[PDB]
């Protein structure tokens, strides 16, 4: 039984571990945000260029 | 005679009690088995 919770405070601490690495996706937003004002810019040129 | 006996005393314990794999805390078996359901899921989710 004492083994037995033990593996299972292992495996909810591994478990945390990557979830915290997981959100770490966050970093994929910020870099959609970047990635999205540089096509706000790519879409700027483009209307003056059709002008 | 007349209070010339002491006495000492016992104890039992309660049978509700009884085993020590009684669930609750033995079905971490059980439980482990989501708990590593949960990690796999986890594992793959931070892939």
């Amino acid at each position: 039984i004492k083994f037995t919770k033990q593996s299972s405070v292992a495996s909810t601490r591994n478990t945390l571990k990557m979830a915290q690495d997981a959100e770490r996706g966050m970093n994929t937003l910020g870099m959609l945000g970047h990635q999205s004002e540089q096509l706000n810019n790519v879409e700027g040129n483009l209307d003056l260029m059709k002008v | 005679d007349v209070g010339g006996q002491q006495i000492f005393s016992q104890a039992l314990l309660n049978a509700n009690r009884r085993g020590e794999a009684k669930t609750a805390l033995a079905e971490v078996q059980a439980r482990h088995q989501e708990l590593l359901k949960l990690e796999k899921s986890m594992a793959e989710l931070t892939q």
